[PDB]
C-alpha cells in the first residue's frame, strides 16, 4: 500500500485491510479443561490428533489433559492447534463449524 | 522430488447439490464429483510413495474428517463394506474405502438430522481445519521437507449468493496459507461464474 | 509454570487499536553499541533484529508507514524517509550495518527529528516512535522536558526498548507519552527476550 | 626400429636415484636411464621394484609401537 | 567375563572385547569408560559432568593425551599415591569412579586400586642431623626387607649414596617410600622470612600445580611441568615462600643462575644478604642462619679437582641440612653424575621444574626415585586458549631434494648424509621464502640449526646474523 | 545414483521389451514414480484424455524458468518410450504409450489388473520381531561375509558366484580368499536402498539364461516394491521364473517364507524401502592424535571400521580405534581410496565434531569475512595424513608397452610418433632422445604399421 503520487489518495488492497481484523476483534483464549470433567472427544477437532493418557505420575490419571475447550463452540483442541489458531490463524474452526 | 500433503476441503451440502441437480439435466452429481475426487487422490498418491492425503467434508451442521477416519472409530473397529473392489492397489484402496465409508456415515447422519435447516455454511471452518491439519503434519515432520497444498471443491449451483460472514475467516485462511507457503486451489462446480472470495 | 503463563495471557479484551500507524524507528548507534555483552555486538544484532522487525511490522501492519533515524556523533541522522515501502527501509538498515557506531547519543535530537517527521502525519494515523536505546545517559543540546511536552501536545507515543538498565528520562518520556502507562519502557534480559520485545512492538497500540 | 619388453614408470628424481641404485645393486631392473622423470623398469620386476622401494623408504618412516 | 558369549567381531580385539560389562540405564549422563585390561579411562568432555570428572581424573590419573572431545587417562600407581596423599581413600575413589562410569568398574580395576593405595606411607625417608634414616610405623616392615640391606619409632640409618637404591628397591617391593616434608613441624632447621611481594599475582594453573604440591599441608617432592613463559620460575619462588626454609636452586647455566637470583629478588621479600650464588666468579656465601643459594649442576657434581674455596663452599652445602631444592630443567638430572646432586645435597623437599620431561633413553623414569612422582602437568592447549602461552601453528615443510644431492646422499655414510640432506638447495629456497614472507608480515624469526657449517652457510647466503658456540659473548 | 541408475537400466531396455513391461499396472506405477516431477505431471495430465496432445501445449504449460527441466523430462520420457511422436499436419503430436496408459489408468481407478498387486490371505506374522529380524539377519550375513569377518554362517552359493562374477568382490585361489574393492567399499558407503538396487541391477545384468524371463523378473521386483510389510501373499499368482526368483529373494532376505516350497510368502521391510527412503549408530569421533572413538554396537559397522582402523578396544556403546599407517595401507592395497575413506569419516562424524567445526567457522567468518572456507568437520591434519598415505602408496605408477628407438633418421621416428599420437596410445615422445613410448594395448597397431 502506497499513497497515490498523482492525486494524494491512499491505495490499498482487501488483504491489506484484512491483515488487521484480528487486531480489531481477537480470539478469546482457549480454556484448560478440568481433569475430572467428562471428555467429549478422544481426538482434536480441527487436527484429530490423539489426546493421550498424560499420566504425569502413577496416580495422576488424566491430569492436565491436552484438550483446550473453546469458550463459544465448546470444542476441544490440542496444544499445537491451540498455538496455531491463536497465532498464525486468527479464527476458530469450531466456531465456524457451529451452524448459527 | 519432495512429498506433499494434499488436503481436500470438499463442500458436500445437500441443499446446494440438490439445487445443482435440479439446474442440470443429470441427477446425483455428488457421486460423479466423489468418484473424480477418488481418482484424483489415487493419482496424487501415485505421484510419490511418501506423499499424504487428508479430506475434510463441510456439511450442513459442521465439518467431518473423511480420510483418515476418527481415531475413536479406529479404536472401536472393522466392517469392510464392498463399495470399492478389493483387487485394486491396496495402498489406494484403504484410502478410498475409508473415504467412501465416511461419506456413507456422514450422509446417514444428516439423513437422521435432515429436519434442521441451517443458513450457516461451514466451508470457512473446514478450510481452517485443513490449515490446522497442514500445520500439524508439518510440525510433526515424520517425513522431512513435506510440502502442502489445499484443494477446495465447492459448489455454488446458482442458489446461494455471496456470503458476507465468510469474508473474515477466508481472509485469515489466506494469511495463514501464505505464511505456511501452502497453495489453496479452488474448484467451483456451479452456475455462478464468479466467486470473489475464493478467487482472491 | 504453563498455567502461570496462561494466567498472564487470560487478560484478553477487545481494546481499540490504531491500525494506520506512522512509526519512527530510532536506533542508538553511539559508542555504547560497541559493547560485546551481546553477540556479536550490540550494533550488528540491533540492526539485524530491526531488519526482522521491519519485515514483521510491514507484514502485520501493511497500511502503516515508518521512518528510520539513528543516533550518532551527537546528532540524529535520517537514513530513510517516512514511506510505506519496506524495501527502502531494509536497504537503509543494510547500509547502516556496515558503518562503525561511534559518538554520544542525543535523545532530544532524535525526538526532535521524530517530531518533525510525524508532523505531516494525518490525524487519523497514529504517531509512534520506537527507540532502541543502548546507552545509559544522553547528551542533549537543550531542555528535553520541553521536547517531551511538545511530543505530548503533538500526541506522539514513545516506546523505548532499552538495553542495559532503566533510565529515568526514558521512563518519564514513555509515561508522559503513553498517559501514565509505565509499561511502555522495556529493558531486555536475554536475546530471546529482545526478540520477544521486537515481536511485541509490531502489534498496534 | 627395434622392439623390446619394458614398462614405463613415472617418478620424481629421488625415486629415480633409488631405482638407479637398485639397478646398480641388481642390474636386471631398468633397461636404460631415460629422463629425470620417466624410466623403463622391467615388467617382470615391477612388483619387486614396488616391494623393495617400500622397504627402502621404510627407513624414512618412524613407526611407533 | 559375565556369562557373555563372544560376538562375531570379537576376533580382532585381542582379549579387549569389554562388551560383557552391562551398560547402565543412565549411561548418557556418565562421561567415563573403564578399561579392565590396563586401567585406561575414557572421558567425554562434551557430555555434562565433564569438568566434575576431569578434576577427579587429573587428581587420580596421568593423562596420556588431552584432545578436544575425548580424553584418555591412565590409572597409575604414582597417581594413586598422589590421590591418597591429597586425601582420597579407596572407598570414595571407587564410589566416585562407579558413579561416574558408564560400564561398571571391574573387579581387576578395584583390586588394582586397593593394592596400589594400600601399604602407602609405611616406609618413609627422613633426614635427621644431615643423616638419612628410613622409618616404619610397623615393626615387621623393617625385618621383612633383607635383600638390599645398606644399614649404617622403628627406623634405621642408610647411606647417603644408597638413597636412590633404597627407593628403587622399595618401589620394586609393594611398599613405596613416602617423601613428604612437614615444614610446619620442622623447627630444628632455621626459618626464613621469605614471602611473596603483595604486587605478585599467581595464575590459576600455577595455583593448581602448587595445590598438587602442598595439598595435604606438607611439602611433597615431585615434578611440575609447565611450558616456557608459563611461570615455572614463579612457581619455584612461590614454593620457596610456602616452605620458608633454606633453599638451594640448581640450574643448567650461569645465566640461569643470574636469572633465578634476579627473579627471587624481584618477586619475593628475600634480602640480598640472605641470597647467595655459587658460580665461577661468585663463591661467597650468606652469613645468616638460613637463606638462598643458586648454583649449577656441573659445579655441584664436579668430580674433578675443584678449587679450595669451591671445596669450602661444597663443604658448607653438604654440612647444612637444606629444606628445599629447586631443580630447574630436571630432565638433565637423570644424567651420569647430575644424578648424584640429589644425594650429595640432603634436602627435605625436592621440586623439579621443567618444560621438556623427555629423554631419548629410558632413564627419564628414574626421576620418580630421584625427585618424586610427576606432581603436575600443564595442558598446553588449555594454556594457549587461555592466552597464557602463545598459540603456535606447527608445520612440517617437505623439501624435495635435487637429483644430484639425492644420488650423493645415497652413496655416502651417515655423517656425510646428515650434512648433505641439511645442505640441499630446496631448503635454502623454502627458508629464504619463509624469511621474506614473515619479515614482510613483521615477525621476529629465529632459524635453529645444530650444524654449525649449515648455520654459517645459510646466514651468509641470506644476510642475517648467526650465533653459535665460538661467537664472543 | 538410485533413480538415475534404474532410469539408465530402463533406457537400456529395448522398446518392445518396454512395451511388454508396461503390461502390469504395478510395474507402470513404479516406473511412473521413478520419473521427474514435470514428466509425472505431464503423464497424469495426458492419461485421462484418449485424444491427441501436442508438444506446444506442454511447452506453454511450463514457465520460462523451467524450460531446462521440461527438456529433461521430455528426453527422459522419449528415451523411456512413454511418448510416441507423430508427424502429421505439420505439428509434432504426442501420444502416451497405450499399454502404459491402460495399465496406469487401471491401477488408479481399479479394475482388471491380472493380480499384479498379489492376493492376501489375512494370516500374518509379526513384522518387527520376526520379519525385520529375518531380513536383518540375511543382510548382516551377506555384508559380514562381504567385508570378510570370520563367520560361522556363510551365504548361499548363488550369491557367492554373483559376487565373484560382479565388478566388486575380487577373489584369488592362490590364497583362497576374497577382497573388498573400490566399488565394494562404495557399496557400503551408499544407503541400503541403493545397495539393494545396484545388487538387483547387477543380477539383472547377469541373468541371461532361458530359465529367467526378464519382463517377469522386473514385474516381480516392482511388485515387491508395491507390496506391504507384515501380511502374506500367495505364490499361485506367479509364473515359475517368479517362483524360483522368490526363492532367490528369500535367500537374499528381500522376502521371508516360513518353509521352502510353501504356498504363502511374506515380504519384508527391505521390499518396501526398495522404492524410496522412509546420536545415530556408527557416529564416530576423530582426534588429532589419530584416535577414533566410534559409538557403534553393530558388528557390521565395527567390521567396516576394521577395514582401515586399527581397533584396540570395544565397549557396548563405542569401540576404540586408531587410524594408523599400516591400517590405511591395508585399505589402500584393498583399493579403498583416500577420498572415500574421508567420505566415510565425514558421513559418520559426530555431532560434537559438527558443532565444534561450526564454532571454528563462526570465529573464522567473524575474523576474516573476505574469504569463505568449507566446513571442516574432521581435523585437516588427519585428512592430510590420509591423503599423504595415499600419495606414498602411489609414488610411482607403471604402464607397460613398447619403446621404439635407435632410429638413424629422425623423420621416420617423427612419423611413427605422430602416428602414435593420432591413434591415441602414445604416452611420451622426444626427438632429442629419439624415443616414443606406447601402451600394451596400443603395441599391436604400431607393430603392424612397422611390419607393413
Ligand atoms: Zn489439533
Ligand atoms: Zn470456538
Amino acid at each position: 500500500p502506497t499513497v497515490c503520487p498523482c492525486c494524494d489518495l491512499m491505495l490499498i488492497l482487501s488483504t491489506h485491510l484484512a491483515r488487521s481484523y484480528h487486531h480489531l476483534m481477537p480470539l478469546k483464549t482457549f480454556a484448560e479443561v478440568p481433569t475430572t470433567e467428562k471428555f467429549r472427544s478422544e481426538d482434536c477437532f480441527s487436527c484429530q490428533s490423539r489426546f493421550p493418557i498424560l499420566k504425569n505420575h502413577k496416580n495422576g490419571k488424566l491430569l492436565t489433559s491436552s484438550r483446550y475447550r473453546c469458550e463459544d463452540c465448546k470444542q476441544e483442541f490440542c496444544v499445537d492447534c491451540d498455538v496455531f489458531i491463536h497465532e498464525i490463524l486468527h479464527n476458530c474452526p469450531g466456531c465456524e463449524s457451529k451452524p448459527v | 522430488e519432495s512429498p506433499s500433503l494434499l488436503t481436500v476441503i470438499i463442500e458436500i451440502a445437500p441443499k446446494l447439490w440438490t439445487t445443482f441437480d435440479e439446474e442440470g439435466n443429470e441427477k446425483g452429481s455428488i457421486i460423479k464429483v466423489l468418484e473424480a475426487l477418488i481418482v484424483f487422490l489415487n493419482a496424487h498418491l501415485a505421484f510419490n510413495s511418501a506423499n499424504k492425503v487428508a479430506v475434510i467434508a463441510a456439511y450442513s451442521q459442521g465439518i467431518k474428517y473423511l480420510y483418515p477416519e476418527s481415531t475413536s472409530a479406529l479404536k472401536a473397529s472393522r466392517s469392510d463394506l464392498k463399495i470399492i473392489n478389493s483387487d485394486m492397489y491396496r495402498r489406494f484402496r484403504n484410502v478410498d474405502e475409508t473415504l467412501v465409508e465416511e461419506i456413507y456415515k456422514l450422509f446417514e447422519l444428516e439423513k437422521k438430522q435432515i429436519e434442521q435447516n441451517s443458513q450457516r455454511s461451514t466451508l470457512a471452518g473446514a478450510m481452517s481445519a485443513g490449515l490446522t491439519y497442514v500445520n500439524r503434519i508439518s510440525k510433526e515432520s515424520v517425513t522431512t521437507s513435506l510440502k502442502s497444498r489445499l484443494l477446495v471443491l465447492t459448489c455454488g449451483s446458482g442458489s446461494s449468493k455471496d456470503e458476507i460472514f465468510q469474508y473474515i475467516p477466508i481472509m485469515n485462511c489466506i494469511f495463514s496459507a501464505t505464511k505456511m507457503k501452502c497453495p489453496i486451489d479452488v474448484v467451483k462446480i456451479g452456475g455462478s461464474k464468479e466467486s470473489t472470495f475464493l478467487q482472491q | 509454570e504453563a498455567r502461570k503463563k496462561r494466567t498472564a495471557k487470560k487478560n484478553i479484551t477487545p481494546y481499540q487499536r490504531g491500525i494506520i500507524r506512522s512509526l519512527i524507528l530510532t536506533l542508538d548507534c553511539s559508542e555504547a553499541m560497541l559493547e560485546k555483552d551481546l553477540r556479536p555486538n550490540r550494533h550488528a544484532m540491533i540492526i539485524q533484529y530491526a531488519i526482522d522487525f521491519v519485515h514483521e511490522f510491514f507484514d502485520q501492519n501493511p497500511i502503516s508507514q515508518m521512518g528510520i533515524i539513528i543516533m550518532r556523533n551527537g546528532l540524529a541522522q535520517l537514513v530513510s524517509q517516512v514511506s510505506g515501502n519496506p524495501q527502502d527501509h531494509i536497504d537503509a538498515l543494510k547500509s547502516i550495518r556496515k558503518q562503525e557506531p561511534k559518538g554520544n547519543p542525543s535523545l532530544q535530537n532524535a525526538l526532535e527529528m521524530a517530531r518533525g517527521l510525524l508532523l505531516p502525519v494525518p490525524a487519523h494515523c497514529t504517531r509512534e516512535v520506537l527507540i532502541v536505546f543502548g546507552s545509559l545517559s544522553t547528551t542533549d543540546p537543550g531542555d528535553i522536558h520541553q521536547t517531551i511536552d511538545s511530543l505530548v501536545s503533538e500526541k506522539i507515543r514513545v516506546k523505548v526498548l532499552g538495553l542495559s538498565a532503566q533510565v529515568a528520562i526514558c521512563k518519564e518520556l514513555c509515561k508522559a507519552t503513553n498517559y501514565g502507562d509505565e509499561s511502555f519502557y522495556k529493558i531486555l534480559l536475554d536475546e530471546t527476550h529482545l526478540k520477544e520485545l521486537f515481536n511485541e512492538a509490531v502489534t498496534p497500540l | 626400429a627395434r622392439a623390446r619388453k619394458g614398462a614405463l614408470v613415472q617418478c620424481d628424481p629421488s625415486i629415480k636415484a633409488l631405482i638407479l641404485q637398485i639397478d646398480a645393486k641388481m642390474s636386471d631392473i631398468v633397461l636404460e636411464e631415460l629422463d629425470d622423470t620417466h624410466l623403463l623398469v622391467n615388467p617382470s620386476k615391477v612388483e619387486f621394484v614396488k616391494h623393495e622401494l617400500n622397504r627402502l623408504l621404510s627407513k624414512n618412516i618412524y613407526n611407533p609401537m | 567375563p559375565a556369562d557373555f558369549v563372544p560376538d562375531s567381531v570379537s576376533g580382532m580385539f585381542r582379549s579387549h572385547d569389554f562388551s560383557y560389562l552391562r551398560l547402565r540405564p543412565d549411561h548418557a549422563s556418565r562421561p567415563l569408560w573403564i578399561s579392565p585390561s590396563d586401567g585406561r579411562i575414557i572421558l567425554e568432555s562434551f557430555s555434562p559432568l565433564a569438568e566434575q570428572a576431569q578434576d577427579f581424573l587429573v587428581t587420580i590419573a596421568e593423562p596420556i593425551s588431552r584432545p578436544s572431545h575425548i580424553h584418555e587417562y591412565k590409572i597409575t600407581a604414582y597417581s594413586l599415591y598422589a590421590a591418597v596423599s591429597v586425601g582420597l581413600e579407596t572407598d570414595d575413589i571407587i564410589s566416585v569412579l562407579d558413579r561416574l562410569s558408564k560400564v561398571p568398574v571391574a573387579e581387576s580395576i578395584i583390586n588394582f586400586i586397593k593394592g596400589a593405595t594400600i601399604s602407602y606411607g609405611k616406609v618413609k625417608l627422613v633426614i635427621k642431623h644431615n643423616r638419612y634414616f628410613v622409618e616404619t610405623t610397623q615393626a615387621d616392615i623393617l625385618q621383612m626387607l633383607l635383600n638390599d640391606s645398606v644399614i649404617g619409632v622403628h627406623s634405621f640409618e642408610i647411606a647417603n649414596e644408597s638413597v636412590e637404591v633404597v627407593k628403587k628397591r622399595c618401589q620394586e617391593i609393594d611398599y613405596p617410600v613416602l617423601e613428604e616434608y612437614d615444614f610446619r613441624n620442622d623447627h630444628r632447621n632455621p626459618d626464613l622470612d621469605i614471602d611473596l611481594k603483595p604486587s605478585t599475582q599467581i595464575r590459576p594453573y600455577q595455583e593448581k600445580s602448587l595445590s598438587k604440591m602442598f595439598g595435604n599441608g606438607r611439602a611433597r617432592s615431585g615434578i611440575i611441568v609447565l611450558p616456557c613463559g608459563a611461570g615455572k620460575t614463579l612457581v619455584g619462588i612461590t614454593a620457596a615462600c610456602t616452605i620458608k626454609k633454606s633453599v638451594i636452586v640448581l640450574c643448567t647455566s650461569s645465566v640461569s643462575v643470574m636469572q633465578w637470583r634476579q627473579q627471587f629478588l624481584q618477586w619475593c621479600t628475600l634480602q640480598p644478604e640472605n641470597c647467595a650464588v655459587f658460580t665461577s666468579d661468585n663463591k661467597e656465601m650468606f652469613q645468616t642462619e638460613s637463606g638462598l643459594v643458586v648454583s649449577t649442576y656441573s659445579m655441584v657434581a664436579n668430580t674433578r679437582n675443584r678449587s679450595h674455596d669451591s671445596q669450602k663452599v661444597m663443604d658448607f652445602l653438604t654440612g647444612r641440612e637444606w629444606g628445599f631444592i629447586i631443580l630447574d630443567e630436571v630432565h638433565v638430572v637423570p644424567a651420569a653424575m647430575f644424578r648424584r646432586v640429589v644425594s650429595t645435597i640432603a634436602a627435605h623437599a625436592k621440586l623439579g621444574l621443567t618444560a621438556t620431561l623427555v629423554r631419548e633413553d629410558d632413564k627419564i623414569g628414574d626421576l620418580n626415585f630421584l625427585i618424586g612422582p610427576k606432581l603436575y602437568e600443564a595442558n598446553w592447549m588449555e594454556l594457549s586458549q587461555k592466552g597464557h602461552i602463545a598459540n603456535v601453528q606447527c608445520a612440517e615443510v617437505w623439501c624435495p631434494m635435487t637429483a644430484e644431492f639425492y644420488q650423493e646422499y645415497l652413496r655416502e655414510t651417515a655423517r656425510k648424509r646428515m650434512l648433505l640432506y641439511i645442505m640441499n638447495p630446496t631448503k635454502f629456497q623454502a627458508c629464504q621464502f619463509l624469511i621474506q614472507y614473515h619479515e614482510r608480515r613483521g615477525d621476529k624469526i629465529i632459524v635453529f640449526s645444530d650444524n654449525v657449517y649449515a648455520l654459517q652457510e645459510y646466514a651468509l647466503k641470506m644476510g642475517k646474523p648467526f650465533i653459535y658456540g665460538s661467537t664472543p659473548q | 545414483s538410485l533413480k538415475h541408475s534404474v532410469t539408465q537400466y530402463l533406457e537400456e531396455i529395448p522398446q518392445q521389451v518396454q512395451n511388454r513391461l508396461y503390461t502390469s499396472p504395478a510395474t507402470c506405477l513404479a516406473i511412473y514414480r521413478i520419473l521427474p516431477p514435470l514428466a509425472k505431471f505431464f503423464i497424469m495430465a495426458m492419461v485421462f484424455n484418449e485424444n491427441e496432445v501436442p508438444l506446444l501445449d506442454l511447452d506453454k504449460w511450463v514457465n520460462s524458468n523451467g524450460k531446462l527441466q521440461f527438456q529433461n523430462a521430455i528426453k527422459s520420457m522419449k528415451s523411456l518410450h512413454l511418448l510416441i511422436p507423430n508427424k502429421s499436419s505439420g505439428t509434432l503430436m504426442i501420444n502416451l504409450n497405450p499399454t502404459f496408459k491402460i495399465s496406469l489408468r487401471n491401477a488408479l481407478t481399479g479394475g482388471e489388473v491380472q493380480n499384479s498387486f498379489g492376493v492376501v490371505v489375512e494370516e500374518n506374522v509379526v513384522s518387527l520381531d520376526l520379519l525385520d529380524e529375518y531380513s536383518a539377519n540375511k543382510w548382516e550375513t551377506i555384508l559380514h561375509f562381504m567385508v570378510g569377518t570370520p563367520l560361522a554362517k556363510i551365504p548361499s552359493e548363488k550369491v557367492l558366484n554373483l559376487l565373484k562374477h560382479s565388478k566388486l568382490m575380487e577373489e584369488v585361489n592362490s590364497t583362497g580368499e576374497f577382497k573388498i574393492t573400490n566399488e565394494g567399499f562404495q557399496f557400503l558407503l551408499q544407503e541400503i536402498n541403493s545397495q539393494l538396487w545396484t545388487l538387483l541391477l547387477q543380477y539383472l545384468k547377469m541373468i541371461e539364461t532361458s530359465k529367467m524371463d526378464l519382463v517377469d523378473v522386473l514385474h516381480f521386483i516392482f511388485m515387491l516394491g508395491a507390496l506391504e510389510v507384515g501380511k502374506a501373499y500367495k505364490i499361485d499368482a506367479l509364473s515359475e521364473t517368479q517362483r524360483i526368483m522368490l526363492q532367490d529373494m528369500r535367500d537374499y532376505g528381500l522376502v521371508f517364507q516360513k518353509h521352502s516350497n510353501d504356498s504363502i510368502f511374506y515380504p519384508t521391510k527391505l521390499a518396501l524401502m526398495l522404492t524410496s527412503d522412509t546420536i545415530p549408530d556408527g557416529s564416530l569421533i576423530v582426534e588429532t592424535n589419530f584416535k577414533i572413538y566410534s559409538y557403534s554396537n553393530s558388528p557390521l559397522q565395527i567390521a567396516v571400521l576394521s577395514l582401515f582402523v586399527h581397533l584396540k578396544a570395544r565397549f557396548v556403546n563405542m569401540v576404540l580405534g586408531q587410524i594408523t599407517r599400516e591400517s590405511i595401507r591395508r585399505a589402500l592395497t584393498n583399493g579403498i581410496t583416500a577420498d572415500q575413506i574421508i567420505a566415510y569419516l565425514e558421513t559418520h562424524a559426530h555431532p560434537q565434531m559438527r558443532r565444534l567445526a561450526e564454532e571454528k567457522l563462526e570465529k573464522k567468518l567473524e575474523l576474516d569475512p573476505n574469504c569463505k572456507e568449507p566446513l571442516q568437520v574432521l581435523p585437516p591434519t588427519v585428512v592430510d595424513q590420509i591423503r599423504l598415505w595415499q600419495l606414498e602408496l602411489d609414488r610411482v605408477i607403471t604402464y607397460e608397452g613398447s619403446l621404439y628407438s635407435d632410429f638413424e633418421t629422425s623423420q621416420e621416428y617423427n612419423l611413427l610418433s605422430k602416428y602414435a599420437q593420432d591413434i591415441g596410445v602414445l604416452l611420451w615422445k622426444d626427438d632429442k632422445k629419439k624415443k616414443f613410448f606406447i601402451s600394451k594395448e596400443g603395441n599391436s597397431q604400431v607393430l603392424d604399421f612397422a611390419k607393413r
